[PDB]
């Protein structure tokens, strides 16, 4: 109801699909949290994280936690030089 | 195009490093700070010195006989008297 | 389809207004004489005097 | 491994020198492990005084 | 007002066809020479008088050691008009600019004074001291061209028409741009919350003033006001703020015991009961520490601040006390007593304001703002850099007991007077830069873009440049917009379609075109007695009704008594009267400005008087007196001006506008019919023309500046503004006439793109050239040996041999492709010369080549000012513009054989897409275009200024009228033929006659390729730069972009194969890219197998795998190891 | 540590005129090298330049000068049936359109053809045809870079990028006196366009892959709406419909 | 003087080619009663609009009501407060453009790496399961504005 | 600058009017009535002379003459 | 003053008052070419003072000689036969007018 | 034919042959041009 009216003062309005997305993601442990660094902290990448304000910091959490990147997200395997699960790339011959 | 890359990649491992390795693995350990020479010979004992990697093309490097446009380089390490903190861990080292 | 038979223009007379229509609207702007007393005494509540 | 008692040099091939013409303009990395292998006699001398 | 007694009723053109086209007239032209009145008639005033009383202010210095009183001041110092260091035999010791010009150096002046060497007392010696040099501003007083007519002019090749006003460092002309600062000598009301944290119960009220002396220095004032009941004055002196209560300043001010003091500082609010408590609680605090009389109070001051004054420890506690006392407060006034009256009508005020009797006074608009003139920043900076060369030699003194040598006492004085701290260095720093490296703000708040480059690249750059106000650089980052906002008084003293609009907007105004600050200084002499022999009463005298009900009578800075009811406006009255018919000292400077009482909050009663320099008035007509008047920004608010006659009515109104044009500045007056047109069209075009190219300038020969664009054949314009020629523009005419026929015959023009016939184009129209003037001195850089530019002996490679002449340079009228030498010297002792090849890609000729001089004696010649031209013609993609914003560009070329041709067989030659109009409002074409078809008929040029045509008889049926007793249709179309089928067009076409000008290159349009090429060397990345055929750049949000997408393979593809691909090897075992390299093997008796590479690392193994790794990819790694961090590839 | 430090970083370190970037900086320079390059970098194979308001190309085709259109190129092994093709290309070259600056030798060795005289270019356009002349090459010829046709397409973006439609591909086709680079009006709406000064970027993909995903993925044909509520993008321009009424 | 189908301004105002219906009121008949940001153009000390009417008038022409058009020229005075309103309208469009830029810039550090799987519910980058069924389901509205 | 040799939008011959235009000025006609006698009649060729202004008898007065 | 390229191109209009049917085609390039593809005209008008000029200073053409350089200036030049094959009086620019 | 120039504010020849001054061995002023070598150049007039 909020995102939608505080568009609506305007005359702007989102269709009734992103925000039932977004909704469904930054609260989904139960608890409400921010996306601008707390949400999406969770992020399995380190490295789009360091893509997002500063790569130290990011790279510090990767050092700090040893963790092998899966390399689905599109971060991970579009640096490392393969074809990534974006878009065109989910399947090959 | 015809030709395409052929290396796998599967998954990265992020892990931390001692100081045994780097100290077991170095092939050489600078002396001297002095970096080129007028002559063309680099340094003896220098950050620039051969056993690092060909340098002036007309020499080569001290352990490999393989020369300069064939090169990328080697890695040794220098002996610090004095320990001083990694400034990526210093942050977590001062909360600790 | 214009380059061969019909053209386009701006021209001045499209914009220009009949005679008629100024005859009626130079009758109305003359009344704005008192237009602002009964709106300023509406506003403080005096009799229009 | 929080603190540094080891500082791996870097190769040649990786390192090298720029060029711009017929001058030979420093690479400043190669001048910061100068100063670091400077500042390491300094503190041997230091040490054995 | 009489200045403006001639102006043209409407335009001709007889002028440009007379036998006297050609020949110099002898009075150059008045109007367009005082358009820069103020900048030199105050530089004028500077150097001529202003250091009289600005060199009789410095504190006499010198104190150095053995109970010496040695105290040398200065008598005189002047500056002598610039003459040449003794040449061999200079036939003429002077120096004229157009010299300085060539030869990229500046235009000085001479720096004297008189020292008298008063041993402990005056004993000896009188010392002159060749201080240093100043720059001057052309035209002043100081510079050779003063008082020349045009033929000595032309005879000296400066241009005819010269005005000038700028200074001359190494060829560039700088031009010092008036700021604005608050009202002279006034205590302007303020509130503001920021006041409120500094210390202990600080209310946000407060008065405020600026006060500067003769010798124009400023200072800064502020009394806060207490919660508690104290009031407080709250300066800054030396850059440190300072703290006093007002009992110490009114005790220690004058002797005067006190209970004058509150008699005197409570007029006639008698009924209070917490005012005057407040007033002797002030005075009992303030009486309870350590003083009783005057000289107590002195002493204790002095005691407290003689540590931060850093006065002579010398001195008495009470001495440095006293001379802090008049060096920081009320400065203007030069006594005590005035001082005191000063302070005493502040606090009231402050007091009737926090009770909240009046309305607090906007510190923000025009009617408490003037302007400070290139002359003030002068004169204050040389005065404030005196002190430092004094301070200077004093250390030069010092460093004799210093080096425990001779510390002589007097005969040394030759000696120790040369130190090395020059005025050279301090005063060309101003303006090469433009920043104020100095130790006081001298009342301002910024330091720096103080003077800006004038450019010459057309007349109305120019003509603006010279005539600019802006707010100080540091309000353009604000987001409120009461600072941009025209509060609606400032009519008539600035302009409402002039802003420059961008990034400063709002802010950097022009002026208007009626009014003159004012820089003509009276002697305040007989003014005071003048009032007082009428109905004012004297100062403290017995005022026969002398009660809450008077007006007080501040003169500029001097209160002079007290006004009752009946009075005021009768002698408000009898001062305009003496204005006007300008009989007894009475300057018309002057303005009269009364305040009725409102018995509400409003502004501060009052009645005030000035004569003070820089501020803004323009002229009007007075309906009492037949004569004209100057009006102040302060007191238009209480006049009635009638614009119109039909407006005048009798006994109400007293003034009457001089013609109507006066609101807009003279720029925004050059632009044709101009009240029909939409706002912001106006601004657009006032912004757009000042951009175009037109006839720079005359004397092609005189300058070396670096880039001249020139258009060749410019034309008069047939439908102009009377103001066009009361500047006699018409010497410099800047665009080039069109035929515009608006239709949409192409589809092609939309969003203003056009169309313009190819014929018309071959036939010569608006072709360019742009000369662009290199120079070059081999003393760049410093070689051995005699090394001046020639072709050395040495054989040259004999292509060199005809392209070359045989002094090393080129033939006049050559052409250089690129691969061509621009010169070639030979070094002496050396041999061999060492070319420069032409550079830039461009190609062009050689127009003249000048070689100048060493600055004064011989020198051998580097000297090399060569002056290529280029051609530049109208490209496709180029921009072209009219006369209201309707910017266009250049579409597409398009045979004259295909065009449309009207009835009478002609041809037009630029396509005009109709569906701009509706949302422009551009009615300016329109009307206009029809009147250049209306001209060019009947032979005759139609004025175009605004506010002429009424309602009544509108412009179009009037200017109609014209085509129908002409022949042609009355609303300006006429029928037209198509050009492919050949077939009549139903719809009729409407043709006209459009001013054109050319725009220049608004950026340098040039364009960026590269397929393959030579590459970064570290990075293995394609290069930029345009020159050596630069590549991409992919920033942030591009690459924000490819992650949003979803796609990999693109990535892949561009950044991976295309941009650094590089086949490298790393080794199976360690995984480390660094340690493997390609092996050698010996074919010789050492059997080897064959190439296979290998690692030191790993050295008993041998075993490799390929990698495609980017070669950023490398110097990243390489950095890593660098800073002691290692990679490990999983393989 | 200060020594170590001007090592790691310039920051940590005591100020100094011309400070050298440590890997602080060169890893969190003012945006960051992940940031700066490691998701775009400084390509070839491109270009940028002005555009301008025109009509007479499609809102699906954007017509390009003669030095993109002449500079660029595009490889291909020379198979029986791309014969003439690729024969004129290399024939014409750098010079004219369309043609062939260079031609990738079978070993892979890249021929620089434009400075070459006329007599070399019919040699290597009668060697195009040679079947493999050795043996680690059979299925391969000289792939010849060869310049764009009108069967191509280009992608551009604009900065700030902000949605899909941001990059709308469109076909290619060649317009010799050209200094201004061209696109629909109406098509306004795909770009947050403004047409008074601002850049342009072109690109062709080396590979078949990038060329379809921009004919059919990066279209306006089958991209023809906004996929945010479903309506269309590329409708008809202004000027085009004062005709139709 | 020209009405539909004849005027070729009311053929691109009433047919969808520029502008809209005021833009051509503007031109023949008025301009409309001024507004300086909501407040009415504002007041000086004394009282006056502009130094040439009484202080405190009642005619709106003190107000902004500017009567002539663009055919006819509009008089000295209202030329003024027209120019007011054109400077405060730029620089209002100038700052908020900046301002919606710096907040798409913000916004754009956001969800990256969900990837709507073979299952047809849509996951993330890690393994994850953030729902089950798109918005409702699939439609992303592609032509959802015609089904 | 000087006279330009064939009229800009359709192509008269108008390079040799000047001296006569200057003529039949001091011989006092109202300037319709010179470009009249000049024979010039579609006004894209009158308005080449009736707005002329010459920047060489103004501009050779710095001549480096001798 | 008037720069060269300008008078190079403000030459090209002037028009040649001959025929233009008894040519061919200049072939291409050859600047020289043949009788056949080319006039070839001459312009030379080194300009001074007035011999023996009064004390007025009133009007150039009093106080110079070749000031303003005209058409008439200009002489025809032949090539080869071109004499066999033309007559007098007709090789020559239009006008014998245009400044 | 050797190098020849002009004193600027007197137009005075003063052919600048050796080692030496850069000023008009008669005119006190002090700045210099070039002065042009009839010479033979292609210039097309399209």
């Amino acid at each position: 109801k909020e995102i939608k009216d505080v568009f609506a003062v305007y005359g702007i309005a989102v269709d009734p699909r992103h925000l039932s997305l977004v909704a469904d993601y930054m609260c989904f442990e139960g608890v409400y949290k921010p996306l601008n660094r707390f949400g999406i902290r969770s992020n399995s990448s380190p490295l789009q994280q360091m893509t997002f304000e500063t790569s130290f910091q990011f790279l510090k959490q990767a050092t700090m936690l040893g963790s092998h990147d899966e390399l689905r997200s599109p971060s991970a395997c579009l640096v490392v030089g393969k074809v990534v699960r974006g878009g065109t790339g989910l399947f090959e011959l | 195009s015809k030709n395409m890359p052929w290396r796998r990649l599967q998954g990265i491992s992020f892990g931390m490093y001692s100081a045994e390795e780097l100290k077991k693995l170095s092939v050489k350990s600078i002396t001297n700070p002095r970096y080129l020479d007028s002559l063309g010979n680099p340094s003896a004992n220098g950050l620039y010195d051969l056993a690092l990697g060909p340098a002036d093309s007309k020499e080569v490097c001290s352990t490999c006989v393989q020369d300069f446009s064939n090169c990328s380089g080697h890695l040794g390490h220098i002996e610090l008297p004095l320990t001083v903190y990694n400034p990526l861990l210093f942050d977590k080292l001062y909360l600790l | 389809y214009l380059q061969l038979y019909r053209g386009f223009t701006l021209g001045v007379e499209d914009i220009l207004v009949k005679p008629k229509a100024d005859v009626k609207r130079q009758r109305i702007i003359e009344e704005s004489t008192h237009c602002g007393p009964q709106a300023v005494r509406a506003a403080l509540n005096l009799p229009e005097a | 491994v929080f603190f540094l008692d080891f500082l791996v040099v870097p190769p040649s091939r990786y390192r090298p020198v720029s060029r711009l013409g017929d001058q030979m303009f420093t690479n400043g990395q190669t001048v910061n492990l100068q100063a670091v292998m400077k500042d390491v006699v300094l503190i041997r001398k230091l040490l054995a005084l | 007002g009489s200045r403006w007694r001639n102006l043209p009723s409407g335009p001709s053109l007889k002028h440009l066809t007379d036998p006297s086209y050609g020949i110099p007239r002898e009075q150059q032209k008045a109007a367009l020479q005082e358009l820069t009145r103020a900048h030199v008639e105050s530089f004028n005033y500077a150097v001529h008088e202003g250091l009289g009383l600005a060199v009789q202010a410095i504190p006499p210095f010198e104190f150095a050691f053995k109970d010496e009183r040695i105290s040398f001041t200065i008598l005189d110092a002047v500056i002598s008009p610039p003459t040449v260091p003794k040449g061999t035999i200079c036939k003429e010791a002077n120096v004229y600019p157009a010299e300085c010009r060539g030869r990229r150096s500046t235009y000085r002046g001479k720096l004297t004074a008189d020292i008298n060497w008063a041993v402990n007392g005056i004993s000896k010696g009188i010392i002159k001291q060749f201080l240093g040099y100043v720059p001057i501003m052309v035209k002043s007083k100081l510079c050779n061209l003063r008082n020349l007519p045009p033929q000595a002019l032309i005879e000296h090749h400066e241009e005819a028409e010269e005005m000038g006003g700028y200074f001359i460092i190494n060829g560039i002309e700088k031009v010092i741009r008036m700021l604005i600062m608050p009202r002279r000598n006034f205590p302007i009301a303020m509130i503001r919350p920021k006041w409120k944290t500094r210390g202990p119960g600080y209310t946000q009220y407060g008065v405020s003033m600026h006060c500067v002396r003769e010798e124009h220095s400023a200072v800064n004032m502020n009394l806060h006001y207490l919660e508690n009941g104290t009031v407080m004055l709250n300066f800054i002196y030396r850059k440190e703020l300072f703290f006093l209560p007002l009992g110490f300043a009114l005790k220690a001010l004058v002797s005067f015991s006190d209970y004058q003091i509150f008699q005197e500082l409570i007029k006639g609010k008698e009924d209070d009961s917490f005012l005057r408590n407040s007033v002797s609680q002030m005075l009992r605090i303030v009486m309870e520490e350590g003083c009783s009389t005057q000289k107590q109070v002195l002493n204790y001051l002095g005691e407290c601040f003689r540590v931060k004054l850093n006065v002579p420890d010398w001195y008495p506690n009470e001495q440095a006390a006293e001379f802090l006392f008049n060096q920081c407060i009320c400065i203007h006034l030069k006594s005590n007593t005035e001082k005191f009256y000063m302070l005493c009508l502040m606090t009231r005020k402050l007091f009737a304001l926090a009770k909240g009797e009046c309305m607090e006074d906007n510190p923000d608009s025009l009617v408490n703002q003037e302007v400070l003139t290139p002359g003030q920043l002068f004169l204050m900076f040389l005065k404030e850099k005196l002190e430092g060369w004094l301070v200077s030699i004093k250390i030069a003194f010092d460093k004799k007991a210093q080096k425990t040598s001779v510390s002589m006492n007097t005969d040394n004085l030759m000696r120790i007077f040369t130190m090395g701290i020059d005025l050279t260095k301090p005063f060309e720093y101003l303006f090469a830069t433009g920043n104020l490296r100095s130790k006081t703000g001298l009342g301002l708040l910024q330091d720096s873009g103080l003077c800006v480059v004038a450019d010459k690249l057309n007349f109305i750059r120019y003509l603006s440049h010279f005539r600019c106000v802006h707010r100080g650089a540091d309000f353009a980052k604000m987001r409120t917009t009461t600072v941009r906002r025209l509060l609606p008084e400032s009519w008539g003293f600035l302009c409402p379609v002039h802003t420059p609009d961008g990034e400063p907007c709002g802010l950097m105004n022009h002026l208007t075109a009626v009014c003159e600050v004012v820089t003509q200084f009276v002697y305040t002499a007989s003014i005071p007695a003048l009032l007082c022999n009428l109905g004012v009463t004297p100062i403290d005298g017995a005022p026969h009704r002398s009660y809450s009900e008077c007006y007080p009578v501040l003169l500029d800075g001097v209160m002079v008594g007290w006004v009752d009811k009946d009075l005021a406006p009768g002698i408000a009255d009898s001062l305009r009267h003496f204005k006007v018919l300008r009989e007894k000292r009475i300057p018309p400077w002057m303005e009269v400005v009364l305040i009725p009482m409102t018995g509400k909050p409003s502004l501060y009663p009052g009645l005030f008087l000035f004569t003070t320099p820089c501020r803004l008035v323009r002229p009007v007509q007075n309906l009492a007196l037949g004569k004209e008047e100057l009006i102040g920004t302060m007191e238009q608010i209480f006049m009635n001006v009638a614009i119109f006659e039909d407006e005048v009515f009798a006994g109400v109104t007293t003034h009457q506008e001089l013609f109507p044009h006066s609101l807009l500045s003279v720029i925004a007056n050059f632009i044709p019919f101009s009240d029909h047109n939409q706002s912001p069209r106006n601004m657009y075009q006032c912004q757009m023309g000042k951009q175009t190219m037109g006839f720079p300038l005359l004397t092609y020969q005189d300058r070396s500046d670096n880039k001249l664009y020139r258009l060749q054949t410019p034309q008069s314009p047939l439908v102009r503004p009377s103001m066009y020629d009361y500047y006699d523009m018409d010497n410099y005419p800047i665009g080039t006439n069109a035929i515009v026929a608006v239709i949409s015959y192409t589809g092609y023009d939309m969003e203003d793109a056009m169309i313009v016939n190819k014929a018309s184009w071959e036939r010569g129209f608006a072709h360019g050239s742009v000369y662009k003037s290199e120079f070059i001195d081999l003393s760049e850089k410093i070689k051995q040996g005699d090394s001046s530019l020639v072709f050395g002996i040495k054989p040259g490679d004999p292509r060199v041999l005809q392209k070359l002449d045989d002094d090393g340079l080129p033939f006049i009228g050559a052409k250089l492709q690129y691969g061509d030498p621009y010169y070639s010297y030979l070094n002496l002792n050396t041999g061999e010369s060492f070319v420069m090849y032409y550079k830039s890609k461009e190609n062009c000729v050689v127009d003249n080549i000048k070689v100048c001089s060493n600055d004064t004696g011989s020198g051998k010649f580097k000297c090399v000012c060569i002056t290529m031209r280029v051609p530049r013609n109208p490209t496709i993609g180029d921009k072209f513009a009219s006369r209201h914003g309707q910017k266009g560009i250049l579409s597409r070329l398009w045979p004259a054989e295909d065009m449309p041709f009207t009835e009478s067989g002609m041809v037009p030659d630029i396509l005009f897409n109709p569906h701009g109009f509706p949302s422009r409002m551009t009615i300016g074409m329109l009307i206009e275009s029809m009147a250049g078809k209306s001209a060019a008929l009947h032979g005759l040029c139609h004025d175009a200024t605004p506010f002429i045509f009424s309602e009544e008889n509108s412009a179009l049926e009037y200017f109609g009228e014209m085509l129908k007793a002409a022949g042609y249709n009355f609303y300006g179309t006429e029928r037209l033929y198509s050009g492919i089928s050949g077939l009549e067009l139903e719809a009729d076409i409407f043709i006209g006659v459009v001013y054109y000008q050319r725009l220049r290159h608004m950026v340098s349009d040039k364009f960026q390729v590269r397929t393959t090429g030579a590459r970064d060397r570290v990075t293995n990345q394609p290069i930029g730069g345009r020159n050596v055929q630069g590549g991409i750049r992919f920033g942030e949000m591009e690459r924000d972009a490819l992650l949003a997408h979803g796609t990999s393979f693109l990535l892949h593809d561009r950044l991976f194969n295309c941009s650094d691909r590089s086949v490298a090897h790393v080794c199976v075992k360690c995984g480390s890219l660094l340690s493997p390299l390609l092996e050698k093997p010996p074919p010789s008796w050492s059997a080897m197998r064959n190439r296979k590479y290998n690692c030191t690392l790993c050295s008993r193994s041998d075993t490799i795998d390929t990698v495609s790794v980017p070669y950023v990819f490398r110097y990243f790694v390489a950095e890593l190891a660098a800073m002691n961090i290692k990679v490990k590839l999983d393989v | 540590q200060s020594h170590v430090n001007i090592v790691f970083d310039s920051e940590m370190d005591k100020l100094m005129m011309d400070k050298y970037p440590g890997i602080r900086q060169i890893l969190e320079k003012k945006e960051g090298l992940f940031r700066k390059h490691m998701m775009g970098k400084r390509v070839d194979y491109a270009a940028r330049s002005v555009i301008c308001p025109d009509m007479y190309i499609n809102t699906n085709e954007i017509g390009i000068p003669m030095v993109f259109a002449t500079k660029l190129t595009y490889p291909q092994p020379v198979t029986p049936w791309n014969v003439q093709e690729l024969r004129q290309a290399v024939i014409n070259g750098p010079n004219v359109h369309p043609g062939a600056s260079m031609v990738i030798n079978e070993d892979g060795s890249r021929t620089a053809l434009s400075a070459v005289d006329m007599t070399q270019r019919e040699a290597v356009a009668k060697q195009l045809l040679t079947p493999a002349t050795g043996a680690p090459k059979p299925q391969g010829t000289k792939i010849v870079c060869r310049h764009v046709k009108n069967g191509d397409i280009l992608l551009l973006n604009r900065q700030p990028t902000l949605h899909r439609p941001s990059i709308q591909a469109h076909r290619a086709r060649i317009l010799p006196e050209e200094k201004v680079l061209r696109l629909h009006y109406a098509n306004c709406k795909a770009y947050n366009a403004d047409f008074d000064g601002d850049e342009m970027n072109a690109h062709f993909p080396q590979s078949e892959l990038g060329r379809a995903e921009a004919y059919v993925l990066a279209c306006t044909d089958q991209q023809y709406l906004v996929p945010k509520d479903g309506q269309p993008l590329a409708g008809l321009i202004q000027d085009h419909m004062v005709s139709g009424a | 003087h020209r009405q539909f189908p004849e005027n070729s301004l009311q053929m691109m105002v009433q047919s969808g080619a520029k502008g809209s219906t005021v833009n051509t009121m503007q031109i023949s008949c008025l301009l409309g009663q001024i507004e300086l940001e909501g407040r009415r153009p504002p007041l000086m000390a004394s009282g006056k609009s502009l130094p040439c009417f009484e202080p405190y008038e009642f005619t709106p022409r003190a107000g902004g009501f500017v009567t002539g058009r663009f055919l006819t020229g509009i008089k000295p005075p209202e030329f003024f407060f027209h120019c007011m309103a054109g400077r405060e309208g730029l620089v209002d469009t100038a700052v908020k453009t900046s301002r919606s830029g710096y907040l798409q810039r913000c916004i754009i550090k956001h969800l990256e790496g969900l990837v709507v799987q073979y299952d047809l519910t849509v996951r993330d980058s890690d393994g994850s399961v953030v729902q089950f069924l798109y918005g409702e389901d699939g439609l992303d509205i592609p032509k959802t504005q015609f089904l | 600058m000087i006279i330009p040799v064939r009229c800009f939008t359709c192509g008269k011959i108008v390079g040799n009017k000047w001296e006569a235009y200057l003529g039949l000025l001091q011989a006092e006609y109202t300037e319709g009535d010179a470009l009249d006698a000049l024979g010039l009649k579609r006004y894209c060729c009158r308005r080449m002379l009736l707005a002329h202004v010459d920047l060489i008898e103004k501009l050779l007065n710095y001549a480096p003459l001798e | 003053i008037v720069q060269d390229e300008i008078l190079a191109h403000r030459l090209g209009l002037i028009p040649i008052h001959a025929d233009p049917r008894l040519f061919e085609y200049r072939n291409q390039g050859d600047e020289e070419g043949t009788e056949i593809d080319t006039l070839q005209f001459r312009l030379q008008v080194r300009c001074t003072r007035n011999p023996h000029a009064a004390k007025d200073s009133s009007d150039p053409n009093e106080l110079y000689v070749n000031h303003k350089v005209y058409t008439r200036h200009m002489t025809w030049i032949p090539l080869g036969n071109q004499a066999d094959l033309f007559p007098e009086g007709t090789i020559r620019p239009v006008h014998d007018d245009i400044l | 034919q050797p190098m020849i120039y002009i004193c600027g504010e007197c137009h005075t020849e003063n052919e600048i042959k050796s080692r030496d001054p850069i000023r008009c061995r008669e005119c006190g002023y002090r700045i210099m041009y070039k002065k042009r070598t009839k010479r033979l150049v292609v210039f097309d007039a399209r």
